[PDB]
RNA sequence: UUGGCACCUCGAUGUCGGCUCAUCGCAUCCUGGGGCUGUAGUCGGUCCCAAGGGUUGGGCUGUUCGCCCAUUAAAGCGGUACGCGAGCUGGGUUCAGAACGUCGUGAGACAGUUCGGUCCCUAUCCGUCGCGGGCGCAGGAAAUUUGAGAGGAGCUGUCCUUAGUACGAGAGGACCGGGAUGGACGCACCGCUGGUGUACCAGUUGUUCUGCCAAGGGCAUCGCUGGGUAGCUAUGUGCGGACGGGAUAAGUGCUGAAAGCAUCUAAGCAUGAAGCCCCCCUCAAGAUGAGAUUUCCCAUUCCGCAAGGAAGUAAGAUCCCUGAAAGAUGAUCAGGUUGAUAGGUCUGAGGUGGAAGUGUGGCGACACAUGGAGCUGACAGAUACUAAUCGAUCGAGGACUUAACC
């Protein structure tokens, strides 16, 4: 059954995304369409959350700008994603991280572990 | 005016030339054989019926064996049966793969929805319930049955049974896309039945 | 909570239809020659399949 | 899901920790049907870890095998001949360490009982 | 997510500091509104110095929230306060400024001097 | 409704108001159709055909009503024991307790007011929702259906275009007709957002236990806290009420007398609505009117003079047993050794996260490497390892009359 199913979507598995720690700070080159033009932004932020399986792997980035939490999620093998790239690496003896959303302000940072 | 039949596997999450993401049933059909052309002039309709698995030697009765051996090709586990198609383009015994159909036609499905077995009247009929303080001892059922004078209930007021299990059709569904070479359809939407379970797949009304 | 009438003679007797209990799977020994449960040991025996199990 | 036999979360578990050491011990056992159903799928668990026989594979199953008497004149506990004998006895078998055999009706209760050999 | 009867940090200076609900502008009876759909709200808070003061029927959209924004990408976007910006019951607002960030899901109507307005538009 | 009458009920018919499930009428509140208008247009008033669908959310009040706020296309009225108390609530009057005003010398009263006050039941029968066992259906059995017949669903707003067009002096502002997108409820599902996930993993506290350290086990509500796979889930995602036909209702018509004209008539026709019957979908041959096709099994052994009977079988099915996609128990349903049906097993998928042990840094708390490790409940994939053994009963011999051909 499963083994049918990504043999499907095999095809569709992007392989140009660096795989990283779930957990640490890093910036996502999103294409969008704003007045029928193609720009790209850039979305900073720590790793709240690596899940899923298969093509459907949705992953989020928090960013805290202009005191709101702004958290935003992605599928991972979207064509819509064209480049992420990791700034800093951090360590979390957790996996999910749902209690940054709470913490604001310096006991929510994330060391950084020299890699 | 046609139709074939597969099971059904699980959902996925298929792009689809965009950002958009569509929600897609995995349909398998192996490749359905007529099994036998039912004519108006005897039968007083016009129909065709198809059959689909692989059965073994043990699995088979005779009576099962001499419906399939007249156009011998194998005995098919699942008879279904499609009133209203073309009958002038099929005949007993042709092999039918999953090319008929493409990537962009309305397309209905029917199938058998799941089982949620003996439970009552709250989630068999999206009724409510009585609040669940201010001492009050009612909530979970079934209403009151009716008025007094007419001394009976009505036949059409509704109670605690044993839900799902029935047919269930959903219309004006459409395919993702076609994959023939391992005979698997990928239709948009969620589509009733559980995990292997046999599903009709027609061209709906427009 | 209140039986209005009593139950008659026919009522009552029609209840007890599907009251009744069957004989349940019974085989007979292989070894020991006599009546057998199915899927079970034949106590007589001590067997089952074949071999008097200690 | 899988089967509760009438006990609690806490009590089934309670449960299973001696029908697995008197298991053990005694080689042979007689419990109900669905009692020898829910060894079949634990007991295996377990001999398989004797398989294994390393340092961190023993320190599994000492946090499951009680601390009985299994060999008089030998001082061999229950854990200890998991991995002394039991895992001379199953280095060809793959899986499938439990019978069932099914006996009558236990005589107060209508309970379906079993015996359970450890093959 | 926004039902009746709950409360929003405001994120405009036109004199509000907090707002709460009456009816979201649906149908008959609309139980939530996600965003960019438009409240008839009221004001528990204002600031001292307000053009709009305490207790005014104020008619407003919603730009941020805790709620999903399923787009057809998949991406969800999500905030981590309720808000509101009042606006001259129009697709045009009154205030001058607009606090923090900005759904992008306001463009599907237009709403373009609030997304003029905006100081990051995410 | 305020009421008359006292006919049934005082060997008990529990009564107002909300909650729960709605059902029914049409004198219609919206939606459809129109006629007249003091109908320019956009709104409107008013009668007529319409009961298929809908009829909001709150503050006060015990509230019904009503005021009010805010919407909506609309906030309909009326039954049904002023529906529904062997379904629920007890705020309300209508038990004693208490107090105020007034009445009465008084005990005490008050449809004047205030405070507090036990709502019982295990379901026989009819009635529903659901499931099943038997026989029927002139032979037995295996699958699929035609459809008698029933039920459900049958609501709609904004915006775009035609078009700022006809109309209007302007202000304003269209019918008719296309396309897009929502709210309201409805069926379905678990991929995605989250939710539960008490035989999953990780941390951490008190205390006991495995001789001790280490490492664990128990109990503390799953001890608590963060996650959590399958599974059932909704607010999450899909689609749904589509396009139409047939005959009409009000109208609107022609044609055309009676009654040289006129006349939507009596003959003869055509239009015409969210109504009605089909079209869409589900249920359905016990539809005793028991339908229709597809193949299988065939006419065996005994009485008996026959009629009839039993007693082994066919085809197939059951007991039984491993089972869950099914599951109150039955049923359905994947199988029963020419087998992957369950469990284990070895791989993987997802979860959790850097196992103990060892080595090293550190006075130690502790880090660091070994190492995307370690462990894994239902998940899917291979494997005959483990039982689904052997058995066993059930189960056709096919009527008569006539016609038809043979």
């Amino acid at each position: 059954m499963q083994k049918l199913i990504e043999d499907i979507t095999k095809e569709q598995l992007r392989t140009d995304l660096p795989a990283f720690r779930p957990g640490d700070t890093l910036r996502v080159h999103v294409k969008v369409v704003e007045g029928n033009r193609e720009r790209i932004q850039i979305f900073e932020g720590v790793v709240i959350k690596r899940r899923g399986g298969g093509i459907s792997e949705t992953f989020t980035v928090r960013k805290i700008s202009y005191g709101v939490g702004v958290e935003r999620t992605f599928p991972v093998h979207t064509p819509k994603i064209a480049k992420i790239e990791v700034v800093r690496y951090g360590k979390v003896r957790r996996a999910k991280l749902y209690y940054l959303r709470e913490l604001r302000g310096k006991a929510a940072r994330i060391k950084e572990i020299r890699r | 005016t046609k139709g074939i039949l597969g099971r059904k596997i699980g959902m996925t999450q298929v792009f689809a030339e965009n950002g958009d993401l569509i929600p897609v049933t995995v349909i398998e059909a192996a490749p359905n054989v007529v099994l036998q052309k039912k004519t108006a002039e005897n039968d007083g309709y016009e129909a065709i019926q198809l059959g689909f698995d692989d059965k073994r030697e043990k699995l088979s009765n005779k009576p099962e064996k001499g419906h399939v051996a007249k156009a011998e090709t194998a005995p098919k586990r699942f008879v279904k049966e499609l009133r209203g198609v073309e009958m002038d383009a099929y005949e007993v015994g042709q092999e039918v793969k999953v090319e008929i159909f493409s990537a962009g036609e309305i397309v209905d499905v029917t199938g058998v929805s799941k089982g949620k077995g003996f439970q009552g009247a709250i989630k068999r009929h999206g009724q409510s319930r009585g609040p669940m303080s201010h001492g009050s001892r009612y909530h979970r059922r079934p209403g009151s049955m009716g008025p007094v004078d007419p001394n009976r209930v009505f036949k059409g007021k509704l109670l605690p049974g044993r839900m799902g299990g029935e047919q269930i059709t959903v219309q004006n569904l459409e395919i993702v896309k076609v994959d023939a070479e391992r005979n698997l359809l990928l239709i948009k939407g969620n589509v009733p039945g559980a995990k292997k379970s046999l599903i009709t797949v027609k061209s709906a009304v427009k | 909570a209140v039986p209005f009438r009593r139950t008659s003679k026919m009522k009552k007797r029609l209840r007890r239809t599907h009251f009744k209990l069957n004989v349940p799977g019974m085989t007979e020994c292989p070894s020991c020659g006599e009546m057998k449960l199915s899927h079970r040991v034949c106590k007589a025996c001590g067997s089952y399949n074949g071999k008097d199990i200690n | 899901s899988y089967r509760k036999l009438g006990r609690t979360s806490a009590q089934r578990k309670a449960m299973l920790r001696d029908l697995t050491t008197d298991l053990i011990i005694n080689e042979r056992i007689e419990t109900t049907e669905t009692r020898a159903k829910e060894l079949r799928s634990v007991v295996e668990k377990m001999i398989t870890l004797g398989k294994r026989g390393d340092l961190h594979a023993r320190r599994q199953a000492a946090a499951y095998i009680r601390n009985e008497v299994a060999n008089e004149e030998n001082n061999q506990d229950a854990l200890q001949k998991l991995f002394s004998d039991i895992a001379t006895r199953y280095e060809e078998r793959q899986g499938g360490y439990t019978r069932i055999m099914k006996l009558g009706p236990r005589r107060g209760d209508g309970a379906p009982m079993a015996i359970i050999e450890l093959v | 997510m926004i039902q009746q009867e709950t409360r929003l940090k405001v994120a405009d200076n036109s004199g509000a500091r907090e707002v709460l609900t009456i009816k979201v502008l649906g149908g008959s009876g609309r139980k939530t509104a996600n965003i960019g759909d438009v409240i008839v709200c009221t004001v528990k808070q204002a600031t001292p110095g307000g053009v709009v003061k305490k207790g005014e029927v104020v008619k407003a959209v919603i730009v941020r929230t805790k709620s999903g924004a399923r787009r057809s990408d998949g991406s969800y976007i999500s905030f981590d306060e309720n808000a509101c910006v009042i606006i001259r019951d129009d697709k045009s607002p009154r205030g001058t400024r607009i606090f923090g960030p900005v759904a992008r899901e306001l463009r599907e109507n237009n709403f373009m001097k609030i997304v003029s307005l905006a100081p990051e538009v995410i």
